[PDB]
């Protein structure tokens, strides 16, 4: 899972971050601010019909799947400082990302993902 | 409601008392959290004082004593009945159908309760595995020792010991073999991980276990089921890493079901209770037959639930064991009775009134046990127990990770662990280190009891220590018995001496592992066809 589509944001502005390879599977935002816990963001079902988002971002994110280029999006607006953090992306068996916006107990690789920030 | 400021200031840093006091004999807000809160200000306040300022102090204490009347006060003035939902949790496989039977008395008693059984859609083959790790160790120490277990001297602890060895080894493998399938780009489910692992390392059939899996999911949604993972139960990571670490690192699911019950009543509120309770039995309805002196009263209170499943047959099968043993007349006596009449015989629940400050919990030999609980929705004692919990976790677990991924044996982890926990320790909360010191043997080895000082009555106790004194995180302090009944289960509520609570499903005593173990030996012995 590549995770692409970060950079700087002003307050108030949008971004859309993607994550490339996931047909049958639920697969999940999730971000890490520097010194914080890492926290779901987001969860799409494998056919896209059902979504799920975190207190914090509900109403202002919204994720879809472009499953045709293999691709899950991010679709950011109202970026807050808050919203500063790496994200990453990854694909659960379970239905709607198990436990989400907690993480598996254990899991501690995501990938590379790609760092949003938004100040000033 | 306290003595106001000029009381105090007309009877003795300590400004600030003053007002902190005027602020509480003002407050007169609804909210039993909020004046309770202020009066733990007050509180720390006047210590505060106390330390730095070590005359004022003798009517100082004088207000400290009668603060903690004022906390009963609050706690007692407005009860209110709590939501009316019965909580139960089954995790790690199928569902018994004897558990389904005892919620049925429940539910059949007061259908106006909602019945949630939480369950782990996950982790249906808990279990299994934890069989499976068990039977092979087993057969490993019984192989290993076959010269000495013939000797009719053989001490039976030294079974248990060589077993743990192997188990401790195979439930480390396990885990490694989990830590690496959860860290793939696509995430399996726990029971994908274990069928995967039993498939291959102990020639379980992939098939058998995913019909077995299958097969629990659909009875227990067919029984109240409510899964704990797809219903945001958990929302601290650090809360369902201890639920994790019990559910998958040492198979200890009474662990596991500590930690869901406590979120259950946080979220939800409601009453709390183990599959092995039953309803209380209808008062006064056994006076009229009288008991015999030779039958003790926790006997008696047995005898009691025998009788009526003997006649009524709710439970099948239930034993008769203790009823049996004594004359017809009593039997026939409790026969008419029991045939003269559900609701004259079992207790109805009803209104349950609580402070929504307060968690109820069942006593048993004078102390809590948290088989049975009360609590409203978000009540500030069940999140004191909650952070009793998370404190005694991370204390265990600084401790124990270093010896448990030292690359290293049962037996030396086990020094490890217990030269952390002992060589550079204090006086102070000493005897809490004893009793987590057997953590890893808990489960599989006689009198391994370290789950009540993490995640049951042990940390309850604590909690309500730390709601009396207006304190948090205390460990070893203990309330006196005037205090402790201020948070008693009501017993006519609650019949907790069933045939099922007899037998302890985490956990054995030193008589249950010398039958179990010549129970091995004979069946190792005479083999099986
Ligand atoms: O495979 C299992 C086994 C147990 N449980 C749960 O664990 C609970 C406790 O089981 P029980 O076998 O009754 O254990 P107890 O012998 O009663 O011992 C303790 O079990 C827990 C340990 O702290 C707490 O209930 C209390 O301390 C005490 O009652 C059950 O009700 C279930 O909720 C499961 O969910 N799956
Ligand atoms: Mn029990």
């Amino acid at each position: 899972l590549v995770e692409s589509g970060g950079g700087l944001v002003q307050p108030g502005g949008s971004l859309r971050l993607s994550c490339a390879a996931l047909d049958y599977s639920s697969i999940g935002w999730f971000r890490q601010a520097p010194g914080k816990e890492r926290e779901g963001v987001s969860c799409i079902s494998s056919s896209g019909d059902s979504t799920k988002y975190a207190d914090s971002v509900k109403g202002r994110f919204t994720t879809s799947r472009d499953n045709a280029k293999n691709t899950v999006y991010l679709q950011m607006n109202s970026l807050k400082p808050d919203d500063t953090a790496v994200y990453y992306c990854a694909a659960f068996r379970a239905t709607m990302c198990g436990v989400f916006p907690l993480s598996p107990y254990g899991k501690d690789d995501w990938g590379k993902g790609t760092l949003v920030t938004v100040s000033s | 409601s306290l003595i106001s400021k000029e009381e105090l200031i007309k009877l003795a840093e300590y400004k600030t008392i003053l007002t902190n006091l005027d602020e509480y004999n003002k407050l007169t807000t609804n909210n039993n959290e909020n004046k309770y809160l202020q009066l733990k200000k007050l509180n720390e306040s006047i210590d505060v004082f106390m330390n730095k300022y070590k005359s004022r102090n003798r009517a100082l204490s004088n207000l400290k004593k009668d603060i903690l009347k004022e906390v009963i006060l609050i706690k007692n003035s407005n009860t209110s009945p709590v939501e009316k939902n019965l909580h139960f949790v089954w995790i790690g496989g199928e569902v018994s159908d004897i558990a389904l039977e005892y919620i049925k008395q429940w539910a059949d008693i007061n259908a106006e309760y909602n019945i949630k059984l939480w369950y782990d859609s996950e982790a249906f083959l808990v279990n299994t595995l934890k069989k499976a790790i068990v039977e092979s160790s087993t057969t490993e120490a019984l192989q290993l020792l076959e010269e000495e277990i013939q000797n009719p001297q053989f001490d039976n602890m030294k079974f248990y010991k060589k077993r743990m060895e192997f188990i401790y080894d195979r439930q480390k493998r396990f885990i490694n073999y989990y830590a690496s399938q959860i860290n793939k780009p696509t995430v399996p489910t726990i029971d994908d991980i274990i069928k995967s692992h039993l498939v291959s390392e102990y020639n379980r059939d992939e098939t058998v276990l995913e019909s077995y899996r299958t097969n629990s999911l659909r009875k227990i949604n067919s029984n109240h089921g409510i899964d704990i993972r797809a219903n945001s139960l958990f929302t601290e990571q650090e809360l369902l890493n201890i639920y994790s670490q019990e559910l998958l690192n040492r198979g200890n699911l009474a662990a596991a079901s500590d930690i869901v019950r406590l979120l259950a009543l946080k979220n939800f509120g409601g009453v709390y209770l183990d599959v092995d309770m039953l309803p209380g039995i209808h008062s006064d309805l056994f006076k009229t037959i009288s008991r015999p002196s030779s039958i003790g009263l926790d006997r008696w209170e047995m005898i009691k639930l025998e009788a009526i499943m003997k006649y009524k047959k709710y439970i099948n099968n239930y034993t008769s064991e203790n009823f049996d043993k004594l004359d017809q007349q009593l039997k026939d006596n409790f026969k008419l009775i029991i045939e003269s009449k559900k609701s004259e015989i079992f207790s109805k629940l009803e209104n349950l009134n609580v402070s929504d400050l307060e968690i109820k919990i069942a006593f048993a030999l004078g102390s809590v046990i948290n088989q049975a609980l009360i609590s409203k929705q978000g009540s500030y004692l069940t999140n004191l127990v909650i952070e009793q919990v998370k404190n005694r976790y991370q204390f265990l677990n600084q401790h124990l990770n270093p010896a448990i991924e030292s690359d290293n044996n049962f037996t030396d982890t086990t020094k490890i662990f217990h030269d952390s926990l002992f060589n550079s320790a204090t006086a102070e909360n000493s005897m809490f280190l004893t009793k987590i010191a057997p953590y890893l043997q808990v489960g599989f080895m006689p009198e391994a009891r370290s789950t009540i000082s993490l995640s049951g009555p042990g940390a309850y106790a604590s909690a309500y220590y730390d709601f009396i004194n207006l304190q948090e995180n205390t460990i070893e302090k203990t309330l006196k018995a005037s205090d402790l009944i201020e948070f008693k289960f009501p017993e006519n509520n609650l019949s907790q001496l069933t045939e099922q609570e007899i037998n302890s499903l985490w956990s054995f005593d030193q008589a249950s592992a010398k039958y179990q173990f010549e129970k091995y030996v004979r069946d190792y012995t005479g083999g099986s066809l």
